[PDB]
Order: structure tokens, then C-alpha cells, then sequence
């Protein structure tokens, strides 16, 4: 017998350990492969993909689908804000639950760039130009289109082009940043505002709908896996 | 290895190794050779032993708890947010470092012991527990055996009593490019509310519990968690902790003499 | 694929690493690297034992 | 044609001689540098005001007397108040920095007394009331200095200010592993240290934390006989090396 | 400095360009051109006021 | 730790010429000293400090 | 004075005579109330063998 | 970096440190060395104490006054009772040395003097008496200082000890062929000499043999305005050098 | 990297040490050295057998 000497871990089980292990079934001649359409390798490649934002979970409306219209109008008034919130992907009633949310979800670090792309949907004889931007943490929240605008940001015009893409570039002290709600790792600010009020001809509807879709950017990644808070049960199905 | 020392012999010169100006911030290389005749000698010892890796790496204990076989109403399990400041020991040595960064090494050793009851025909099966791991913003468990000990993606160990300690190996999960051992600053920017390391801190919390119930007599076990940190990186030293330890989540102390006093000035039989 | 490396004395030991995250190995204890100058001389100015520390 | 207390320092529009130092302290042998594109996380491009920032503020003097316990500056956060850098400073999300600390202080021939310079990374310190945490105002005082104390402090949320454990409950005697120099009245007249950026991130805010405090505290009483000047003051003066910024939006801190 | 050889003192000598109003505070003074003259064997400190107009020359 | 067979020694201090000093300057004075080790020095055998007890878990 | 700062303050002054003795402690920088608190004395306080050469800076 | 004032000398366990200092005269141009084979009579092999003997050894001091004529010691016996040098002294018929005096003295920028430090090879000394021969105990007090006087000296055994003459019937003020150097309160700090090994024989005896007195006078005396420090010590610092030793025995002195 | 010693016999074994402190490896029994002229004829004067002690 070759000495050994057993060190502590031994007869231990580690849910995620990693060790070779006996064939219950010995010379299992498996089903051939096929070439199925769609493989993911990564679930990276589901985040990097677009996906409605209800954004205007508002009273009540999480229930119906209207909880992804933005409402915009014909205003009286310039600068008013269109909608807000902050970038905590992870844990923000908004974002936490769309693809890139549900990812987020299942683990516990996380760091990249966002994408979230507008699209307007009034009538085709409808115009505006609106301000989408981005503060970073630090001083408050803006409260004036004056104040966002000193942020990140870009002006869009609702030409032809219906889609304009805003681009929450990666800004912080710290690598990664919790997937939960931490101050110390707080992520900033996205608010929206009326750049020029929305000019309609007659006959033609002054309110519209806005569609926001969020993604993460090829510089996206996550790290500490976890189980999602969203799942409960209470005895096995049946 | 330390360096040998110098064959010296008398000198007679305008050379001053034995003055300098200590205002300066820069420590005297001066050894022995200066300021007195020395013999030569070949030194073979090394420091090895005092190598920032060997003195941290030493399993030591961190925290323990408890859980009893029974309880209606679940509420027999526990838990523990991992920290290492509820220890005097490991926290002081951690704390000789501004900045450190390592691997952290896992040993858990289990214990069971029995209480007084007045219950009969007791014949006891092995006890198996479970250690679950649970990062921050997963679902926590509520009762000894609310649906989230599936751990179906939170790692945790499955260990049966009378077998070797459990051990798992964890990487350097910091969020910086270090773990931080002090922080002169605030949670949120407007310095209201949390001061101190209490806010980097945020690691997860530990869930044990017993898997099966063992017998109907009451029985209670005790979790041991032991650190040992391994590939230790350090940065910035500091003054070893003179006060005494008061509270886990800051540095507060109750102000201490900087050491014992003897008689004279001129005492050599100390304190 | 082993390695074997020397041993603390006043003769080696071989080593294989048998897990995949380089976090299971052992502490790395044959490490010897030293630099007080950081903490000692930490001045701009290189100063000459023989001399003073003010002329 | 030279002294090595002869010194002539010079950033932006500002300048320093010393007719009477020993030599400068750097950090921990590293000098103050822009952070390189493989440190970093922050992919927007950072401001560097150069010379309207990187310059030689002089904070407010302060009496040296002959109860003087001792006296401390936090830092980031001090200059928050100064020119261009304290604006920049309020504007940004992010910034890192290296500083130039000079400390002045002299006496005659006739006088002494020694004082100790230091540049503690990290400086977090104690509530004088164990169940409590120290106020905001207690830790630091932007550029005017906060003291020590030759006892104990007392309850609600000041700091345990006594000098022997610099409130942070260790052996004031210890700094020393700190960058640091000696005003040795006798000997001295400046003191003047290099800190680089010490912290374990790239970046961070500087309203919420302060990545050192300076500390000046006599081990060796001032005194003079009768007659002599009996106003000794203290003037600290310090100069940002390499300032970046990131993340830029609104002014103000929460 | 004509001042016994046994008497010290460190002094800011500063320059404010036209802008603002003149420094009425050591500092403001300081948030300007200066240099920090100490009295040492060197008696004699060169403060050096740079050319700095919005025109080339200036009226006299 | 304190023991006989490993005795160290004795260090002091003396007058080798009184301190003398003008009218008018201070008689009394304060010398500082500092210790460390050279560069031939080491150290062996680990152990826990006895400088830092503890009661109950801290809080 | 180990609770104040004087601690750290070797008293030195003009005497009326020759030889006094300034100060004294024994090298026993493990276990002296004098020594075993600095840098040296706590790194020291963590292990039980010692061997070097000590540099004695006086200001 | 350095003074020619600044020096450091090392010899055994001890070290000296000139802050203010002339130069270092040395003998009479000749440096001090062990006996040539072919200088010698003594056919026994010699001793050589080297690190043991050939070291620091500093007497009782002295205290300086604004009267103060004088000070003398002689030397062979002096150290007679210093360490292993006095032993090796006290076992042996033979022996033979060279050394390194260090006379301190330190004042004010306030104060004024001069002293003359010199070393009298063979300085035979008449008795206050006529008649008779000055007994030993007058002559030398070994560690002991002895002094002269600002007057004639009395009657039965004493030395002439009046300054005017050295107490060897010659101008005081011609002491100077002697290796010397002067203590001169306002540049000086210390003397330092460098005596060879001088006499008419390869080696002596050294408790029947004084061969040369070190003689510190004061020519300028010392003064100072009320209020200075009043206490000016006078410290004498020898070192044997290149000590060899013949014709061992029991110990004493007949 | 391993190491092959002769057994003790009237064939050889394979070894490894496995740990990086020396002093956890086996006793070295495979050792033989012997120097008896220590404690006999410690005298300065090599005798010869056939000779007496005393001439
Ligand atoms: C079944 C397997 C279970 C495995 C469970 C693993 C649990 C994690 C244990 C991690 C221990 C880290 C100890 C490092 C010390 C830091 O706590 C300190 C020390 O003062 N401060 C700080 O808190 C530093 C701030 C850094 C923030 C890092 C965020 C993750």
C-alpha cells in the first residue's frame, strides 16, 4: 500500500467542487450531436440583446403594457422632464427585471457599458427634439434640463431616424460595482428632457409613446455567482 | 537571507557615519563596521520565517454559532455575516497593513454536543450539516427549511460528523484592486450617516443548519469558521493596535498608555 | 507535467497543482523578495554615510 | 555655490525656497505620475488642468504655543476650498492626485522645541464616545487645522483627540512608518514631503473620502526664555501633483 | 531684509493680475503669481512679475 | 522573553561634558531617541502577541 | 507620563557636576516596558527568537 | 559634505566625534607602531592586547574656573588603573605605547577662553623645597588631575607648581615645541594629539616611568556675562596605541 | 521527479518528498559513516601493534 495521509476536505460536498466520478451507465452509446439553430455559449450573449424597459411602471400600469409607454406631448413649457432613473441595473424596479436585469440577477459584481436605445412612435407628421443624459454620481440628481445637460449626453432629433441611441459609458471609483443597492457603490442618474417641445400639424395626434430598450455594451462582464431573489416556493410541485 | 558582517579595523577621519540629521526621514544605514572594531563573520540566517506570506498564513478563528437538532416554529439554524473584525487576534494582524490583497483558505470544524432532558431510548444516527454561502442580494433563509437551501447556484458544504473538517479555497472577490483594511471616509456623499471601513463592507452572509433532526433529545452544534489567507500581496504599514479593541464595525477605542511604567528613568530592573 | 523545487535546510520536493483555479494552490512560501529603501532613505537625495546630513 | 537646506521648488505661478531643510521626503519612494491606461476603469477622458490646478495653496497659519498638543488636516478634502482645484473637485465624479506638502515654521537660534510631520494614508479615527461615530465637522475643518489634545476628549460625537494614540488608538510614537520629517527648531526651519496617490482603487470621489491626514505634533515643547518673540506660528503649504478628473456632471456632493 | 542677522521670518510675495478685485486676504493674494521668500543667509529674494496683457504693449 | 541564560546587556547614557549655555537660552532641554534594527537582523518561531486580549465576540 | 507625551522626552540639562547618568535600560527589546512597544518591540511580540544588531538614534 | 572640523575616530569598542576641530597634530610627524626586530633587546615574545587594550579609556573630568591655572597628568600611570591596559601593566616589567589624546571642552557662542593642550615627553618636575625631591603622590594621582597655581607652591614634599615656570623651571609660554593644539572657546571644541611611543630605550617599565605629562592651561581665561551657564567641564579621553608587552611575572609593583 | 534508493537486503524503492520543509521528509537510515579513532587511539602518537607502548 502506497502511504497516504487524507487532508481536511475529505468525504466533504461542495456544491460547486468538480471531481471525475463513476459511470452509472458504462458504454452509453449517446444520441448523435445536431445542429440546432441558436446556441448560446455565454450568457452574455443574452444581455448584449435588446429589451423593453418599463420604464412608466406607474399606478397600476406594471399590470398592463402600458407600463413600457413613455408618454410625451405638445408642451406650454420648455424643459420639462420626460422620466428618471437611476443606474442600478441590478436592483432598480425599472431595469432589474428586463434580460440584461434578470442576468444581473443571478450573480453579485458587475461592470460595462449600457446601451439604451429610444424609439418615438408618434405619427410620422409629429417632431421634437429631446435630451437624453447621464450624471454621474456625486452631487444631486438634475432637476433642471440645465444641470443634466452639464452630464454626458446626447441631443436627439426625431428625424427618419426614430431610434437614437444613448450610451451609458462605465464610470467608476471601483471595477466592479455590487449587484445590490449599495451607496458606496452608487451608479448616477438618467433623466430625459424636452430639448424643443413636440410640434404637431392639425389633425395630427400631439401625444405619442417613446419605447426604451436596455443592453449591455462588448465591454459588459459580471462575476460572483448567486441565486435569483426572484424565484420562491413553498413545497414541491406538482 | 541576512547579510554577513565586516572585518574592521581602527579609522582616523572627517568622515561622520556616526552623525546625521534623523529630521531628514531617512533611517541610518549605518552597521556595526562604522563607529567600532569588528571581527568578520559569514551570516547564514534568513528571514524566511517573517515573510508577509508566513505571518498571515495561519488558519485562526474568526467567529462561531450555534443551532439546536429542534425548534417548532423553524428558527433552528444560524447565520453570519462574514467580516474579520469580531476577532482580536487575526483583526490586529490584518490591520498592520493599509491595503492587502489575498486568496483566503476555509476550514470549518463542527461540533455536537447533547443537553439534560428526561427523554428515553435515545439511539442517535450521524449528524449531517450544511454550511450555505450566500452573496449579497440573494434570497436568505427564513425558517430551517424555507426552499432557498437548494443552493441550486449559492456554492455551499454538505458535511457528515466524524469526518475531516471541511475546506474550500475562495479567490480575491474585492471589488478595487485590493481588499481595504481602513477607510477615512463616508458612505454616501453628503458624509451623512456610516463613517469608517463598516462601508466596504459587504461580503455576504453564512447559513448552517442541521440536515436531519438526529433523535428527539436536544441537541446543539457549534460552526467554527477559520480564515488563513494564501498569495498575501501588502501595502502601506501601520502601527500595530495599541488600545484595546471596542466595537467590530470601527476603529473606536478608550485612549491607552503607550506602555508600562517602571521607577527611574534610570531602572533597569523594568516594570 | 510536475515541478520540483528545493526545500528550506541548513535535496527538493516535486509539486503538482491538481485543480483548475490557480486560488486551490498552496501558499507560496519559497518567495524571498526585500525592499526597505521604500520605507529607509525614502529622501530624494542619496545621502553618503561618511558625510553629514547638512553642509 | 550650494547647501543642502538651500531648496527652490516651483509649480504653476507658485514657489518655494528653503534656507533650512534636511533633504525630501518621497511617498514610499514612488513619485506622483497620471494613471496609465492599463490601471484603469473609467472609460471616459479624464481633465488635467495642469497648471491652473497642480499649483502651491497655503492653507490658514496656526499658533504654535507652549501647550500645543498638536494640530491635523485631512486632505482630499482641505483644498475643496481652493481655486480651480476645489472646483474642479465639486464638479467631478472622480479625480486622483499627488500632492507636494510643505511645512513651514521657524524660531531663533534662541528658541526650541521639535515638531513631527507626517502623511498618514488612511487616517480613520475614533468617536470619543464609544457607541457613536464622530461628526462630519469634528473630522475635518477644511483648511483650518483641527487639534489634539494632552487628555482625554469628551462624549456626544467628538474624536478621542488625545495626542498618545493620535486618535486612531495606536502609539503616537509609531507614525513614523508614515512618510515624515523632523522641524527640529535647532536644526530646521521646513519640512517637505512628496505623497503620490495611495489608495486601492484607481480613482475615487473627494467629498466622501479622504485618502490621508497630515499631522503636525510637537514630541519636544516649544519654549524660549523672557523676552524673546513669543509668537511662533505654523503655515502649512501643499500643492496637487497630477490632478485627473472623471466623470464629469452638475456641481455640489449629494 | 535689514533686520539683525538673529531675526527670522518667512513672507509671500505676490502678484494678481488685473481680473478681480485686489487680494485683500493672505490667501486670494496667493491664488496668484508668488513666491515664498524665507529669510536665511540670502537676504535678497527676486520676486519676477511676467508680462501678462491682453495687448502687447501697455500704455505708460 | 525575559530569560537569564539569554541576558542582553546594558544600555546607558552619561554627562560627558554638562550642558553650557548663553544668557538668556534655555538650561533644560529634551533629546529624542529612536530604535531600530540593522541590516543583519532577523527573527523566528511564530507565536500570538500578548498585547491584544479579547472577552466576548466584538460588536 | 506613559500617559502623556513626555513619555518620549529624555530630560537633559546644565549640572553642577561631572558624570551624572542620563538614562538606562537593559537590551531586552522583547519583554521591556521601554522597548517592546515600538516598531522593533511589537514586530518582536509576534515571535519567540531573535538575533541582530540595533541602531540607537539620539536627537 | 564635510567640515575640517567634522572627524571620527574609532579604536575598539569606542568612537569619537569632532564637531569642531582644527586638524590632528600627530607626534613629532611620526605615527606610532610595534617594535622592529631590529630596534629590539627583548628576546621574549611580546604580548599585543590589541582591541583589549588599545582602546578608549576616559579619566575623571575636570571643572574649569574663571581662576583655573592649570591641569596636569602624567601618563604611563594614569591609566594604571584603566581596564586590561592596566593589567597588562601591572604583570609585566616591560612595556611600550603610542597614543591618541582627546581633550574636550565645550561652551557657549557667549563665552570666552583659551586653553593649551601639550604633551611634555619626559617632564621632570622640581620640588617646592630645594632640598628635598617632591614625593609621588604630588608628582602624579593617576586619573586624578593635578594643578598648578597662579602663585609660588609650599614648603616640605609639594611640586613647584607655579604656571609661570610649568613646574619644571622653564617660560610657560615656550611650551609650544611640544606636540600641542589650542582650545579656543570661540572656534574650538576639542584638541586632539597623537603621541608616539617616545623615549631613549626600545621599552620601559611603566610604574617607575612617566614618559611624557599632558598639561592643559589656561592662557586666555575663561569668562562669561551673568546669567551664561556657570559649570565649564574639562573632559581628558586617552587611547593606547600598538601596546606590547614583555617579561611577564606576578603582579604589583616591588 | 522522484528518486530511487537499494532496500536493505541480505532490488530498490522508489521516493518522493512531497513536503517543502526538510524536516517533514524520513529518517535517513540508508546513512553508514564511522570513525572509531575518536575514542580510541586519541593520541598524538600513532602505536604500532607489533611494537610496545613504552621504548
Ligand atoms: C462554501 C464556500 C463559502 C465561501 C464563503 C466566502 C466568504 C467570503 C470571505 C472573505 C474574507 C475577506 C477578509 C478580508 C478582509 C477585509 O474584510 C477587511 C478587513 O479589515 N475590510 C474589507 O471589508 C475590505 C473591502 C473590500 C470589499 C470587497 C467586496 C466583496
Amino acid at each position: 500500500g502506497l502511504p497516504t495521509l487524507a487532508t481536511p476536505g475529505s468525504n466533504q460536498f461542495l456544491t460547486s467542487d468538480d471531481f471525475q466520478s463513476p459511470s452509472a451507465m458504462p458504454q452509453f452509446d449517446v444520441t448523435p450531436e445536431m445542429d440546432i439553430p441558436g446556441q448560446v455559449n455565454n450568457l452574455m450573449e443574452i444581455a448584449e440583446v435588446d429589451s423593453v424597459v418599463p420604464v412608466n411602471n406607474t399606478e397600476g400600469k406594471e399590470m398592463s403594457i402600458e407600463a413600457y409607454q413613455i408618454p410625451v406631448q405638445s408642451n406650454p413649457t420648455n424643459g420639462s422632464q420626460v422620466f428618471g432613473f437611476p443606474l442600478t441595473p441590478g436592483a432598480s424596479s425599472v431595469l432589474n427585471r428586463t434580460l440584461l436585469g434578470e442576468i444581473l440577477n443571478y450573480y453579485a459584481h458587475w461592470s460595462g457599458s449600457i446601451k439604451l436605445t429610444f424609439m418615438f412612435c408618434g405619427s410620422a407628421m409629429a417632431t421634437g427634439k429631446f435630451l437624453l443624459a447621464y450624471s454621474p454620481p456625486g452631487a444631486g440628481a438634475p432637476t433642471t434640463r440645465k444641470e443634466a445637460m452639464l452630464g454626458t449626453h446626447v441631443i436627439w432629433d426625431v428625424g427618419l431616424q426614430s431610434s437614437c441611441v444613448l450610451c451609458i459609458p462605465w464610470i467608476s471609483q471601483t471595477h466592479y460595482r455590487y449587484v445590490v443597492m449599495d451607496e458606496y457603490t452608487a451608479g448616477g442618474y438618467i433623466t430625459c428632457w424636452y430639448q424643443t417641445n413636440i410640434v404637431v400639424p392639425a389633425d395630427a395626434q400631439s401625444d405619442c409613446k417613446i419605447l426604451c430598450f436596455v443592453s449591455a455594451c462588448n465591454d459588459f462582464s459580471v462575476r460572483m455567482l448567486k441565486d435569483t431573489p426572484f424565484i420562491k416556493q413553498d413545497n414541491f410541485f406538482q | 537571507r541576512v547579510a554577513d558582517t565586516v572585518g574592521s579595523g581602527p579609522v582616523n577621519s572627517e568622515s561622520i557615519p556616526a552623525l546625521t540629521a534623523a529630521e531628514t526621514g531617512h533611517t541610518s544605514q549605518v552597521v556595526p563596521s562604522d563607529t567600532m572594531q569588528t571581527r568578520h563573520v559569514k551570516n547564514y540566517h534568513s528571514r524566511s520565517e517573517s515573510t508577509v506570506e508566513n505571518f498571515l498564513c495561519r488558519s485562526a478563528c474568526v467567529f462561531y454559532t450555534t443551532y439546536k437538532n429542534h425548534d417548532s416554529d423553524g428558527d433552528n439554524f444560524a447565520y453570519w455575516v462574514i467580516n474579520a473584525r469580531q476577532v482580536a487576534q487575526l483583526r490586529r494582524k490584518l490591520e498592520m497593513f493599509t491595503y492587502a490583497r489575498f486568496d483566503l483558505e476555509l476550514t470549518f470544524v463542527i461540533t455536537s454536543t447533547q443537553e439534560q432532558s428526561t427523554t428515553q431510548g435515545q439511539d442517535t444516527p450521524v449528524l449531517t450539516h450544511q454550511i450555505m454561502y450566500v452573496p449579497p442580494g440573494g434570497p436568505v433563509p427564513t425558517k430551517v427549511n424555507s426552499y432557498s437551501w437548494q443552493t441550486s447556484t449559492n456554492p455551499s458544504v454538505f458535511w457528515t460528523e466524524g469526518n475531516a473538517p471541511p475546506r474550500m479555497s475562495i479567490p480575491f472577490i474585492g471589488i478595487g484592486n485590493a481588499y481595504s483594511m481602513f477607510y477615512d471616509g463616508w458612505a454616501r456623499f453628503d458624509k451623512q450617516g456610516t463613517y469608517g471601513i463598516s462601508t466596504l463592507n459587504s461580503m455576504g452572509t453564512l447559513y448552517m443548519r442541521h440536515v436531519n433532526g438526529g433523535g428527539p433529545g436536544p441537541i446543539v452544534s457549534t460552526v467554527r469558521i477559520y480564515f488563513k489567507p494564501k498569495h498575501v500581496k501588502t501595502w502601506v504599514p501601520r502601527p500595530p493596535r495599541l488600545c484595546q479593541y471596542k466595537k467590530a464595525g470601527n476603529v473606536n477605542f478608550i485612549p491607552t498608555s503607550v506602555t508600562e511604567g517602571r521607577t527611574d528613568i534610570t531602572t533597569m530592573k523594568t516594570t | 507535467g510536475a515541478q520540483v523545487s528545493t526545500q528550506k535546510t541548513g535535496i527538493h520536493y516535486t509539486n503538482i497543482n491538481y485543480y483548475k483555479d490557480a486560488a486551490s494552490n498552496s501558499a507560496n512560501r519559497q518567495d524571498f523578495t526585500q525592499d526597505p529603501g521604500k520605507f529607509t532613505e525614502p529622501v530624494k537625495d542619496i545621502m553618503v554615510k561618511s558625510m553629514p546630513a547638512l553642509n | 555655490g550650494y547647501s543642502d537646506r538651500v531648496r527652490s521648488i516651483t509649480l504653476g505661478n507658485s514657489t518655494i525656497t528653503t534656507q533650512e531643510c534636511a533633504n525630501v521626503v518621497v511617498g514610499y519612494g514612488v513619485w506622483p505620475a497620471y494613471l496609465k491606461d492599463e490601471e484603469a476603469t473609467a472609460e471616459d477622458q479624464p481633465t488635467q488642468p495642469d497648471v491652473a490646478t497642480c499649483r502651491f495653496y497655503t492653507l490658514e497659519s496656526v499658533m504654535w504655543q507652549q501647550g500645543s498638543p498638536g494640530w491635523w488636516w485631512k486632505f482630499p478634502d482641505a483644498l475643496s476650498n481652493m481655486g480651480l482645484f476645489g472646483q474642479n473637485m465639486q464638479y467631478h465624479y472622480l479625480g486622483r492626485a499627488g500632492y507636494t506638502i510643505h511645512v513651514q515654521c521657524n524660531a531663533s537660534k534662541f528658541h526650541q522645541g521639535c515638531l513631527l510631520v507626517v502623511c498618514v494614508p488612511e487616517a480613520e479615527m475614533g468617536c470619543a464616545t464609544l457607541a457613536n461615530k464622530p461628526d462630519p465637522k469634528s473630522l475635518s475643518k477644511g483648511e483650518i487645522a483641527s487639534t489634539f489634545e494632552s487628555q482625554n476628549s469628551t462624549g456626544e460625537t467628538a474624536v478621542q483627540a488625545n495626542v498618545i494614540n493620535a486618535g486612531m488608538g495606536v502609539g503616537v510614537g509609531n507614525l513614523t512608518i508614515f512618510p515624515h520629517q523632523w522641524i527640529n527648531l535647532r536644526t530646521n526651519n521646513s519640512a517637505t514631503i512628496v505623497m503620490p496617490y495611495i489608495n486601492s482603487v484607481p480613482m475615487d470621489n473627494m467629498f466622501r473620502h479622504n485618502n490621508f491626514t497630515l499631522m503636525v505634533i510637537p514630541f519636544a515643547p516649544l519654549s524660549y526664555s523672557a523676552g524673546a518673540t513669543t509668537y511662533v506660528p505654523i503655515t502649512v503649504t501643499v500643492a496637487p501633483m497630477c490632478a485627473e478628473y472623471n466623470g464629469l456632471r452638475l456641481a455640489g456632493k449629494q
